């Protein structure tokens, strides 16, 4: 016999409360040292090994908490947090696109070359054409990612049914 | 004993309890506030005296610039958000909705220790390393990136500090939203939650939307410094940097202020023995201020060369955001009437000062909203007067209301009312003597971020000198009062 | 209040504590040179006031069982800080005794303590400092969950008919009752055993074992909860409003000689 | 802390009485919420001395022969303890 | 729309309301035996009582309490959520009082862990 | 390990403080039987208890034998609405004729003398005692309230305090507008003076 | 607070406390029990307030040091590090606050003085002489201190 | 009536607290004003702030 508490996940103490901050601190000081002396204080592979090892704690605790501490309230909390994280990633991409397109939407630009018409056969498409951007391979990669999206959606629905 | 020492360290380092994390946030916030106050006293002593009395060189004014920048950053990011949001947000939010802990308990500890690593990097970079960053809290390029006095790794470490502070705030915001949405006891609808909870929710929504843009801007600065790109150099757009930064910037100030409104409303309900007048109106005004704040960011950029139609639009939007704040002020004034607020309470008198100073600061900032009139008031001491009579005379007094209210509840000892009265009255008078003159100094034409001024501006700085002495007295009284709070009697005899 | 602890070691002119307070906060030369202004009367029991409040009392001081109660250790605090303490306490005890000497079988006694105060904010109902873990076993339960829901509005929100919300089929069956009795050759079906909410009456009172069966005596402690921000009390069946107003007038009239010689400045 | 329980001074020549005792004091600061001050005038007692003084007032004021109680110094004052009610 | 709905019949003029000294409002919480119960109103059970926000209450369990704001008698009480250790050994068919008797005796005498 | 507690019996802690026993608090070191059993000594009380206990046993046995061995002549099944757990109580608590009114008036007079005034005085003492507990610098007693407070209803307050205040505010608004415009420009409708 | 191991082991599911034999902290790393004592936020205050005492007594050196470290420790550490890193700044501050550094002051001159009223208005200002030199406390001004030339 | 002349006990103010408070705060403000005047009359200055310079500059 056990005494049943509220549905809320009470919570456990964990080392992840300081390990992740220490990981961030390590990464940033590693960058600072690489900037100052142009050399690595610790091998990059060793650093990535430490980073990976620190973060293996999440799947273990996840497994053992799903086995024991889970219900629909907890699941809803987790799914809403997942949604907010996806939103944050979308905003990050929006910010970087803002960074990219700032100087491209503003059409006028001071260029080292000529882009007026009737002076050469190709000048009139100098500013409006970056003809090296690997378009064919980009389309191939697009096809690959469409494959992944469609297959994953199909399988997800299939198992859900 | 090793076991006892390890138990204490683990108690304060492995914790995922909202109360413990709240008190940790409060302690760190107060310490950061005191450090910023010390730096501000150094700034004021530099201003109060003629002939570069402290730096003694024109080549060494970079020390003064470091002072202003670190003062701004410390006081904004490390003092008022850890106290306003981190301290009472973690301590109270689960208690008011009748739950045990916030959702994602581990992310709370992660957030606090991210704040701590940020503070550590910042202090070590700006104290133990030579020639720190000297570009104001708005790290405008190319001063931040292409400048002789900004070449060391201290600048890069400061930028990474900004990154970690942003990460911590985002984690806290997500946690608050999730906990308030799903963990309410049965029978409590979403809009019937305590008003402080709603203000925390809207603040969290503000932080989530804007911080990634600041992250992008700061990464742009880092890349300009290190990868030697031209994002913001002569072939770049420093105006682009400003747009990104200020798209983050104004939501930040509304994030700072809204939780103070929530706390003030809660404490008023507690100490006047009457409910808020127009609770629904106050909540809707809070959310309206939160949403409108995302469309006004460029009112900080009326002189960089915006389009004239954009200037008109941004002045219009600033007026729109002015409206709901007026609604809230009227609601407070009518709430206090017909109440039974305690007549000898530091909380009551701090609320009075908060209300008056916030109305004054709001009016001064509404003058700045007009684009045309901002031609004469940009980068003068009028702007400093504005955002100091708001931040340092309204937000601070809201936190003083919370301090003088919640201490008897967190520690279980009453408050020395006369001592606290000395502290609060001298803080009010001393601040009003420092900041108020700035307004009339801004109109006369004095520029900000300068250590040496023309002879025409003597009277303003003499009044500022008077105010600085009063402020020193007041803050010493405050710290001594708190030390006396936790100390037993020191004299006792027989009568 | 405050417990001075050891008076002896704090009376000395020069002390480690006084010097530490001077360095860090709470003491200074202003106390060494001008004690009459910054120490002055100090904080402690007022013997003269205790004597005055004692000698102003009536013979109630003799007839009160206060000095044998567990709260007898607070006699000086309440004699000093509660003018007319003994007469009010005597009225309180005589009220309890007259409730005890009633003719009713159940003697209800009102209980008021620190928990008798309601609040709109949950953190005000805990003892300070707050426990480490709060609301472990869920949050509050609202009494309103035991009231009939707004059926009409509930049907209307869903776009249901709700025409016959007040017209229900009658039910007369033996299968719907679990509590059966035989009363003079009549088999009466009435009620269903619900559980813990059917035994509220017995679990709330304690019997007097010596009282006979034909003259039972039960003791019940009725808790009282109030807002303290209302200014008007509604006791229900326990005390009528007119009686309460009468008691207010009489209480304010009697407890006036204890209050008239002081100013609130 | 431990001092004498409250007593009654009585002046034999003028027959003039009055209660007295040691009342400690200390520098005033913040109080404590979870503490009701105990009996600091008559330590370790249920505070019956108020009742004893109330009962003894009639006897003392009427007039009492104070030859059976110790004197105070070399003056005309005597100490009457309040550990028990006074009846004479 | 609710304040102008009609009463159903004239019973309310004769019967004893819900919340009388003889027909109290009994409510049930979960917790530990003897722990004070958290209960509350949504406000305005009376014309003179506040209704802006919910008002909470801390009350001893299994005792008759009276709210003298509204005048309502209530019986907040606790039922402990004692349940079988959920590790897959729970019983699949009707169980009797013997094993339960042992577990309950141990819980009353010493107590049992919390599902946290 | 220190002093581990033995067993799990009730202890008064932060989460639970128990149900006070006011009777023992009040009747401390004083007997209760002189009030519940006036005029009887301990031996008489015990003898009476024994006699009544045996009598009650006999009556209970008779009643159980009767109810358990009686033939059923009628079956009474009350009417209730479907989905309703229990039937509505057929007892009304309101007097209907004048004789019931007189009966309830006599009961009310007795209850007032013997059950209501005691409650009133106990509650008044409780309020004063709470004041005393919070007095002395511990809490905020005397900072507001008192018996001299002027309590007004919603209608009275809005009619006699709110509207006049807003009226004065409006008049101040207009007067200040005109005076400030004159002060700055030196005219009332012509902008700056000696300029246009 | 004392441990609850007796009740835990004799309780209802003893198998959950077998880990207590291993390296474990009972308050932090053990399953809570229905009979466990209530843990308060600040145990020092929680235990001192009901007795009437404040948590820290200034007479005890350990208490005085602990409270000082809580209230003043970090600020003093920051100030000490700043003084060590920037010793000239505090030297200049000390010189100015003690009337040792006068930028371009001269003996017997009168200097403008005006409290408020906006910018320097010749209809509000006064001129003041140095009381230190009027009282004979100062007769010369130092010239070997640091001087902001090229200002 | 307990406590000192300038301080009370806990959450109680001393008798006539507010007049005393105003008087003491006025005294503190006066002392601080004196300190400001002293630091301006004896602290650093510039050759351009002298009476001769300022009066010759004001005229035109
Ligand atoms: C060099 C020095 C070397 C050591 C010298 C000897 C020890 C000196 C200190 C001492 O005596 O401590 C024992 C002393 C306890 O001894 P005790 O008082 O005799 O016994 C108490 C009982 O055992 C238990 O009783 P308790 O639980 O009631 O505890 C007493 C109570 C007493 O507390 C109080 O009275 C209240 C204080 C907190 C207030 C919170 C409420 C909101 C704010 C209110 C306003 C006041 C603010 C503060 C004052 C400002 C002025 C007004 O609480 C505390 O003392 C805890 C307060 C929190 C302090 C530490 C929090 C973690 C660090 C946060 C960041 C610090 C700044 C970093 C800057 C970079 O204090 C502690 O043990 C506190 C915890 C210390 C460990 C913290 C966890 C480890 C942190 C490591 C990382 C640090 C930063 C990164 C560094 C780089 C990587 C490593
Ligand atoms: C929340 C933010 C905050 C706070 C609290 C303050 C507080 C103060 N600030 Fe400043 N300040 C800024 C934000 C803040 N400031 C920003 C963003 C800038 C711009 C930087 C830039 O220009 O680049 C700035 C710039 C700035 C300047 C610029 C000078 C120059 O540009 O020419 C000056 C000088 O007068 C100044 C003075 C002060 C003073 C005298 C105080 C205080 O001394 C007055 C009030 C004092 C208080 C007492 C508050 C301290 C509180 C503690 C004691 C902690 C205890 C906790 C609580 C009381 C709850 N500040
Ligand atoms: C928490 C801090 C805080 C708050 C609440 C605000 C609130 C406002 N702020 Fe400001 N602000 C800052 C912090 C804050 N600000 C900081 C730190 C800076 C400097 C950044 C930097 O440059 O370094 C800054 C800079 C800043 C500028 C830059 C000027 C310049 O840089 O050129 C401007 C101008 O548009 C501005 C406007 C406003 C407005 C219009 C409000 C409004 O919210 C105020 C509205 C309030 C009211 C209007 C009061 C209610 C009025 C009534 C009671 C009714 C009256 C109504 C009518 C007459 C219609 N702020
Ligand atoms: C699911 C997530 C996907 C994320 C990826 C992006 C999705 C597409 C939508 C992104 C919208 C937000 C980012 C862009 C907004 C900022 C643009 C900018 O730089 O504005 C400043 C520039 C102006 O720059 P400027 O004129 O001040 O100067 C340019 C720089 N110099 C000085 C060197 C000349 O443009 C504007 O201000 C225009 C008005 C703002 C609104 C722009 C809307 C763009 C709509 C794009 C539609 C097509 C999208 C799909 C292809
Ligand atoms: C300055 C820029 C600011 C914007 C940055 C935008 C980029 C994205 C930033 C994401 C940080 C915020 C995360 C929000 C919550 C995500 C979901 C979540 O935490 O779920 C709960 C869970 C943990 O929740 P829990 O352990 O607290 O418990 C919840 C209860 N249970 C477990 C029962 C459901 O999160 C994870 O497991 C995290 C994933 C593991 C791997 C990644 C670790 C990252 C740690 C965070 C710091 C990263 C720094 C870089
Ligand atoms: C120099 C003027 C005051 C400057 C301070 C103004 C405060 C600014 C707001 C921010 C507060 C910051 C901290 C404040 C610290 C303490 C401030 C302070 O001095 O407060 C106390 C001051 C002065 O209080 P006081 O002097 O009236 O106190 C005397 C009152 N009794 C009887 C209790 C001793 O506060 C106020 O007066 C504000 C409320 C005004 C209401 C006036 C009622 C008069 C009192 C009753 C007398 C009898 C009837 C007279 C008829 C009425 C006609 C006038
Ligand atoms: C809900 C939140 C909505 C936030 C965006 C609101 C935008 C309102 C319109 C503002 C606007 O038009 O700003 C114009 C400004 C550029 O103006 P300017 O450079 O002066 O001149 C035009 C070009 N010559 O434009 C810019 O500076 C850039 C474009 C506007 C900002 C784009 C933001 C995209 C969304 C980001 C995530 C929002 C998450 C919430
Ligand atoms: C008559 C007064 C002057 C007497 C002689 C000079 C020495 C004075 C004592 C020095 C130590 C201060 C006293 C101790 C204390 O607790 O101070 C708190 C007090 C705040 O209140 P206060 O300013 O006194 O208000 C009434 C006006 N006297 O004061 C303060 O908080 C002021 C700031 C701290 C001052 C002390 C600084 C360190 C020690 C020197
Ligand atoms: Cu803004
Ligand atoms: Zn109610």
């Amino acid at each position: 016999m056990i005494l049943n508490t509220n549905i809320n996940y009470g919570g456990r103490n964990s080392r992840l409360c300081y390990l992740i901050p220490l990981m961030v601190h390590t990464i940033f000081l590693y960058l600072a040292y690489l900037i100052y002396y142009n050399i690595n204080l610790i091998n990059i592979y060793l650093l990535l090994i430490i980073i990976i090892f620190i973060n293996i704690e999440w799947p273990l605790v996840i497994i053992y908490e799903y086995i024991y501490l889970t219900n629909y309230n907890i699941q809803n909390n987790l799914l809403y947090n997942i949604a907010t994280f996806i939103f944050l990633e979308i905003l990050l991409f929006i910010g970087f696109y803002w960074l990219y397109i700032n100087n491209i939407i503003h059409y006028p630009n001071n260029l080292p070359y000529n882009n007026n018409i009737a002076v050469n056969l190709l000048d009139h498409l100098n500013h409006n054409n970056n003809t090296d951007i690997c378009l064919y391979i980009i389309l191939h990669n697009l096809l690959l990612l469409l494959y992944v999206t469609l297959i994953l959606q199909l399988v997800h629905r299939y198992v859900q049914l | 004993m090793i076991n006892n020492i390890m138990h204490m360290i683990n108690k304060y380092t492995l914790t995922t309890s909202h109360k413990i994390i709240g008190i940790l946030y409060g302690y760190m916030g107060y310490i950061a506030g005191i450090l910023g106050y010390i730096i501000s006293m150094l700034i004021r002593m530099e201003l109060n005296t003629q002939g570069l009395a402290i730096v003694r060189k024109v080549k060494e004014v970079t020390i003064y610039n470091n002072w202003i920048t670190i003062h701004g950053l410390i006081m904004l990011f490390v003092f008022i958000m850890p106290v306003g949001i981190g301290f009472y947000g973690n301590y109270l939010i689960p208690m008011l909705i009748g739950t045990s802990e916030l959702s994602m308990p581990r992310m709370n500890g992660i957030s606090f220790w991210m704040l701590i690593v940020g503070v550590v990097i910042f202090v070590i970079s700006n104290v133990l390393m030579s020639k720190p960053i000297s570009s104001g809290w708005t790290l405008y390029p190319p001063l931040s990136t292409r400048d002789a006095d900004n070449i060391g790794v201290n600048i890069d470490l400061s930028l990474l500090v900004v990154h970690v502070l942003g990460i911590s705030s985002t984690i806290g915001s997500v946690n608050y939203i999730t906990t308030n949405k799903y963990n309410r006891h049965v029978g409590l609808t979403f809009m019937n939650i305590n008003i402080y909870n709603f203000s925390i929710i809207v603040t969290s929504i503000l932080l989530i939307g804007s911080l990634p843009i600041l992250g992008v801007a700061i990464t742009g600065l880092l890349l300009d410094r290190n990868i030697n790109s031209t994002i913001y150099d002569v072939i770049g757009d420093p105006v682009l940097y400003q747009h990104l930064f200020w798209f983050f910037g104004h939501p930040e100030v509304y994030v700072i202020i809204l939780p103070v409104f929530g706390l003030t409303s809660l404490i008023l309900t507690s100490i006047i023995h009457k409910d808020i007048f127009g609770r629904e109106g106050m909540m809707y005004c809070i959310i309206s201020i939160g949403v409108v704040g995302y469309f006004v960011w460029a009112h900080h950029m009326f002189t960089v060369g915006l389009d004239i139609d954009s200037r008109s639009y941004f002045s219009i939007a600033t007026s729109i955001i002015s409206i709901p704040t007026s609604v809230k002020m009227f609601s407070y004034i009518n709430t206090w009437a017909s109440g039974r607020g305690f007549r000898g309470n530091n909380s009551s008198w701090s609320f009075f000062s908060f209300l008056i100073c916030f109305c004054f600061g709001g009016f001064t900032g509404l003058l700045l909203s007009s684009g045309s009139l901002d031609i004469m008031l940009h980068d003068t001491y009028f702007v400093v007067g504005h955002f100091h009579t708001v931040l340092s005379l309204a937000a601070t007094f809201g936190l003083l209301i919370a301090h003088y209210f919640f201490l008897p509840i967190i520690f279980s000892y009453s408050i020395f009312e006369s001592f606290s009265f000395y502290h609060t009255f001298l803080l009010l008078v001393g601040a009003l003597l420092v900041f108020y003159p700035m307004h009339l100094a801004g109109l006369s034409g004095m520029a900000r971020r300068v250590p040496e001024y023309a002879d025409i501006f003597i009277p303003f700085m003499t009044v500022g000198f008077h105010g600085t002495f009063l402020l020193i007295f007041s803050t010493l009284t405050f710290i001594r009062s708190y030390f006396q709070f936790l100390s037993h009697i020191n004299h006792s005899n027989y009568l | 209040g405050t417990n001075p602890g050891d008076i002896a070691l704090n009376s000395k002119r020069f002390t480690v504590g006084k010097f530490v307070a001077w360095a860090c906060g709470g003491w200074g030369l202003k106390d060494w040179i001008f004690p009459s202004l910054f120490i002055g009367r100090g904080d402690g029991p007022d013997f003269d006031r205790i004597v005055k409040h004692t000698l102003q009392s009536s013979s109630a001081i003799e007839k009160v069982n206060w000095f044998d109660s567990p709260f007898a250790c607070y006699t000086e605090w309440f004699v000093e800080h509660f003018p007319g303490f003994f007469d009010s306490r005597y009225r309180f005890e005589m009220s309890a005794k007259t409730i005890l000497a009633n003719k009713y079988p159940i003697k209800d006694f009102p209980v008021v303590d620190m928990r008798s105060w309601r609040s709109s904010r949950l953190f005000d109902l805990f003892e300070v400092p707050h426990p480490e873990h709060t609301f472990v076993f869920g949050g509050p339960v609202l009494l309103n969950t035991e009231a009939k829901r707004a059926e009409r509005l509930e049907q209307e929100w869903h776009g249901k008919d709700g025409t016959f919300v007040d017209v229900h089929p009658l039910n007369v069956a033996t299968e719907s009752h679990t509590e059966v009795s035989v009363i003079g050759g009549i088999k009466v079906y009435n009620g269903v055993w619900q559980g813990g909410k059917d035994s509220w009456k017995r679990d709330s009172a304690k019997p007097e074992l010596t009282a006979p069966f034909h003259s039972p005596i039960w003791y019940r402690n009725m808790f009282i909860v109030k807002n303290a921000d209302q200014l008007v009390e509604h006791f229900g069946e326990n005390l009528s409003d007119e009686t309460w107003q009468e008691v207010r007038k009489e209480h304010l009239a009697f407890h006036e000689r204890f209050h008239k010689d002081y100013s609130f400045a | 802390m431990n001092h004498e329980r409250p007593w009654v001074f009585l002046n034999k020549v003028t027959g003039k009485w009055g209660a007295c005792g040691w009342q400690p004091f200390w520098k005033a600061t913040s109080q404590s919420l979870n503490y009701i001050p105990d009996n600091f005038i008559a330590l370790r007692t249920n505070g019956s001395w108020v009742r004893n003084l109330w009962q003894s007032s009639k006897v003392l004021d009427r007039g009492l022969n104070a030859s059976g109680y110790p004197t105070v110094g070399t003056t005309d004052w005597v100490r009457i303890p309040l550990d028990a009610p006074l009846e004479a | 729309m609710y304040e102008d709905e009609p009463y159903i019949g004239v019973d309310h003029l004769y019967e004893a309301h819900k919340g009388s000294k003889e027909n109290p409002v009994v409510v049930e919480a979960i917790g530990v035996h003897g722990n004070d119960v958290f209960t509350g109103c949504l406000g305005g059970c009376h014309k003179d009582a506040a209704d802006a926000v919910a008002y909470y209450t801390i009350v001893p369990p299994n005792t008759l309490a009276v709210c003298i704001d509204c005048g309502i008698h209530f019986v907040a009480r606790i039922n402990e959520q004692l349940t079988f250790w959920p590790d897959g050994t729970q019983p699949w068919e009707k169980v009797d009082f013997k094993a339960v008797e042992g577990f309950l005796y141990k819980h009353y005498k010493y107590g049992s862990p919390l599902m946290i | 390990l220190g002093h581990m507690r033995v067993g799990a019996l009730w202890q008064s802690n932060a989460n639970s403080r128990g149900l006070p026993n006011l009777l023992k608090e009040v009747m401390a070191a004083e007997p209760i039987y002189p009030y519940t059993h006036p005029g009887l000594s301990a031996k008489q009380i015990l003898w009476n208890t024994k006699f009544n206990l045996k009598l009650e046993k006999d009556l209970i046995s008779i009643a159980e034998s009767a109810v358990q061995s009686q033939t059923v002549n009628k079956v009474v099944i009350p009417t209730m609405l479907t989905g309703d757990v229990n039937p509505k109580s057929p007892a009304s608590v309101v007097a209907k004729d004048k004789y019931q009114l007189a009966k309830q008036m006599a009961e009310f007079q007795y209850k007032k003398s013997y059950f209501e005034k005691p409650w009133g005085y106990m509650f008044a003492y409780y309020c004063d005692e709470d004041r005393a507990r919070l007095c002395g610098g511990i809490g905020y007693v005397g900072h507001h309230g008192g018996g001299d407070a002027e309590i007004l209803s919603y209608t009275e307050y809005v009619s006699t305090v709110v509207y006049p205040t807003i009226f004065y505010m409006a008049i101040t608004f207009v007067v200040s507008l005109f005076l400030m415009y004159y002060y700055i420009y030196g005219t009332f409708f012509s902008s700056t003076r000696n300029r246009f | 607070h004392g441990s609850n191991l007796y009740n835990r082991v004799h309780g209802n599911l003893p198998q959950l406390y077998v880990e207590q034999l291993y390296n474990t902290d009972e308050i932090l790393d053990t399953v809570p029990h229905s009979s466990d004592p209530v843990h308060h936020m600040f145990p020092k205050c929680a235990a001192a307030s009901p007795l009437g005492f404040r948590p820290y007594d200034n007479n005890k050196l350990w208490d005085a040091f602990v409270l000082w470290a809580i209230v003043y420790g970090v600020t003093t550490i920051f100030c000490v590090l700043h003084i060590l890193k920037y010793p000239q700044i505090w030297k200049h501050l000390f010189e100015t606050l003690t009337f040792q550094y006068t930028y371009q002051r001269e003996i017997g001159e009168e200097y403008v003085w005006q409290y408020g009223g906006g910018g320097l208005n010749p209809a509000k200002w006064r001129f003041v002489k140095s009381p230190l030199e009027e009282l004979g406390l100062v007769t010369e001004y130092r010239s070997d201190l640091d001087y902001p030339d090229d200002l | 009536d307990k406590g000192g002349f300038f301080f009370g006990v806990g959450t109680q103010l001393p008798r006539n607290f507010f007049p005393k408070f105003l008087a003491t705060t006025s005294a503190i403000m006066g002392v601080t004003y004196g300190l400001v005047w002293l630091y301006n009359a004896a602290g650093p200055r510039a050759k351009t702030q002298t009476r001769k310079w300022k009066e010759l500059e004001s005229e035109d």
